[PDB]
RNA sequence: CUUCUUCAGGUUGGACAGCUGGUGCUGCC
RNA sequence: ACGAGAACGCAGCACCAGCUGUCCAACCUGAAGAAGA
């Protein structure tokens, strides 16, 4: 059995995740954000939101430290992010993917398009020159419908799998995703969390709503 | 893809030279002022007209689109009035257009509207500032 | 989008050219007064015009409505009484306005009660002034 | 933990941040005001926040003599603001949001604009020329409901974060937040001062609350 | 082959060799500024030179035409026009790019049009920033 | 019935830049 | 009336597992509505 569990993340702040890949004017943009290469739609991700969440419940449920190593986490970390070690593979029983943003028509009603451009600086302490740079960013409002697969490998500690979900979800929520975090940049929040049987049905999977909604 | 810069048609890949063309020969033939004076146009100005092109660029370039809508035509009309302005203002930004052939740049762009006319006169103007960074200093 | 002073007007491609050619139009003619002609009308007359359209369009800017209320209606027509007193102090303020349709387009905006024909009027006047300065200066 | 550092700046004079990206007129204004792009409000940018207040904490606690490299400042504003320094980088504890405009309906009962524009001059002495500039100022009276998220790294330190993050805001009040401050803009005051857990109960935290409510 | 450098020349062959000895030239006798020097360049300075080389080499890379494509040679000359701007921003990578002949490379790919000549010039650049690896390092 | 409608500088700067693990085994003459 | 004739180097097998494009950085500096209306 399968599950999939859906969703919606919404910026609350703008966002900024980067990678470049051609045609950085000289007075334009200097970080653009990752997009959809076909459609131009910018995304969101899966490795950087799987990392993110993973770094943030590891962190939580170790005992709010964490130096380790991703193959060394915890054992429901392990179990639900995967882990790579020798002799203990653990399969990923979450397949993130990649988000694309989906209320671009929602956008355009309001007559803005998806992606700002934020004009930052840095101010030398010794001469109090500033130096300018242009960071484009994902616009405060937009909203990116998700998919995570969950692969039911076991039959009853999956409430505790999902419980964590819903953790690491709130800890997303209480922090930012990408990109200048710290500087007011990459807040969102998470709405219309509701995990549906890929196949088939399962029975504890309006229990697993309930313990996602709330 | 084949903008007119003044009596020659600028393609894809000499706008480089004849940006470089345009800044060397402004360069070593400079404006003469009226009350007897030697002086360029200033990194401001033309980092003003630099940030007017930025600021249509900055849309454009995040489309698929082959043909720009009203609304890029629109903002590239209004760039082009306020080069207009620009010229009648100092008589330096007009010579440094005149010399080049920016309004005729943005006319052909007009006259094209496509997408990929507007990328090239966009690549023009970056290789005009560039060459001015290089040839003219800091 | 579209905006109605005689000459079916747009957006793009049509108001700053259309703009150009009123000014070129305004010039080719010199304005005839008693009893020399070429008045010269100086940028005084032209802003203050432009101070009163342009402090309505720094109070339309910061607003996204696709109609505008009641005050800027009635701003537009404060901008149509400063205008008439203008016009109505030397004969080649009316000259000017009357070749640029002025008026005609402060009506047809005040028809269509929209926000794209204000930001379209403000727009073509600021055209109006930039090739005025073009082509004439001071 | 997740501290959240809630209240509200409230200009006292009006402030200029600029940021913007749109086309400039004429005569209308020079120099507009940064805002959030779907909502039109105007908006005070965490980085903002964050960078003035890591440059007036850092110079007066390095004795009024701020010049060192953001890098190679005190141990203390590292730790509640991050950097990369290379072999123990820290992770910035304070993690600031971009700030938006939260009072529009007494602005709008008042009959007044978020904004204002101000025509001051450029006059000399000499050869008598002017050259007047237009800049768009937030209008004073404007208040930004703000929230700032904190990580609790260690219990003994939160005490002295939170003070230092008291005096920090307090030493903004005889300042100002950016833009043309040196010229009678940008004064600011904060408000509602507070801090709140994300997730359960934290000890002692309304000492905390004595420190940063008072 | 046939990559013109100003002084020599470097087929396919010999790119690694002309490499490490532009960077033994660099490394010895460093750079000279307004304070008798005499920093060397950063590592991410020459990052910029590597991904926007790079930036045509993932596009060329991977195809079977022996010349290169109109868009190919576009962004080749934007890299030419982009390494002429951002010398002129700072000496200390001026000396870099004169030193390593980039722009005679950049300028006989753009002459050959080949895709072998870029895939030469391309080596070249990456042998460069490879051999400025292991010999400074920061 | 006057008099400028913005001008002059910074346009990104450093830091990391791919690491770990498997790595042809089984069946036939 | 060929050291011959006949005879598939073939069958099974995921280039895969783990990994935040992140960290630090204020769109900042400098700039009277006077003046004989």
């Amino acid at each position: 059995m399968k599950l999939v569990i859906e969703g919606t993340i919404v910026l609350k702040t703008g966002m900024h995740i980067g990678g470049s890949s051609d045609f950085s004017a000289i007075g334009a943009v200097d970080s653009p954000v990752v997009r959809d290469t076909l459609t131009r739609l910018p995304l969101i991700p899966g490795s950087s939101l799987k990392g993110k969440m993973r770094y943030l419940l590891a962190k939580e449920l170790n005992n709010g430290i964490l130096l380790n190593e991703p193959n060394n986490d915890q054992d429901e970390i392990l179990r639900l992010f995967g882990s790579s070690e020798k002799d203990k593979i653990r399969r990923a029983r979450l397949k993130f993917n990649d988000i694309k943003l989906s209320n671009l028509a929602e956008l355009e009603t309001f007559n803005v398009s998806s992606t700002e451009v934020k004009f930052e600086n840095t101010i030398n302490r010794k001469t109090a020159v500033a130096n300018p740079r242009q960071i484009e960013r994902v616009i405060a409002g937009s909203k990116f419908d998700f998919e995570i697969f969950y692969n039911l490998d076991d039959i009853k500690e999956v409430e505790k799998d999902f419980e964590n979900i819903k953790q690491g979800f709130d800890l997303l929520e209480f922090d930012y995703l990408g990109g200048h975090g710290t500087r007011g940049s990459g807040r969102i929040a998470f709405e219309n969390l509701s995990v549906i049987t890929a196949v088939g049905n399962f029975e504890k999977i309006n229990t697993l709503n309930e313990i996602l909604g709330a | 893809t084949e903008l007119k810069i003044g009596n020659e048609k600028v393609n894809s890949t000499n706008f480089g030279d004849f940006a470089e063309k345009a800044i060397r020969g402004i360069n070593h033939k400079p404006f003469v002022n009226s009350k007897g004076g030697e002086q360029k146009i200033t990194t401001s100005k033309i980092r003003g007209i630099l940030e007017l092109v930025n600021k249509v660029y900055n849309r454009v370039i995040n489309t698929n689109d082959v043909e720009l809508s009203e609304n890029i035509l629109a903002d590239i009309a209004y760039i082009k009035v306020k080069i207009a302005y620009e010229s009648g203002r100092e008589p330096v930004v007009k010579d440094f257009i005149q010399r080049t052939a920016f309004t005729a740049a943005i006319t052909d762009v007009m006259n094209q509207r496509t997408r990929e006319s507007f990328l090239l006169f966009a690549r023009y103007v970056e290789s005009l500032i560039a060459y001015f960074k290089f040839y003219g200093g800091k």
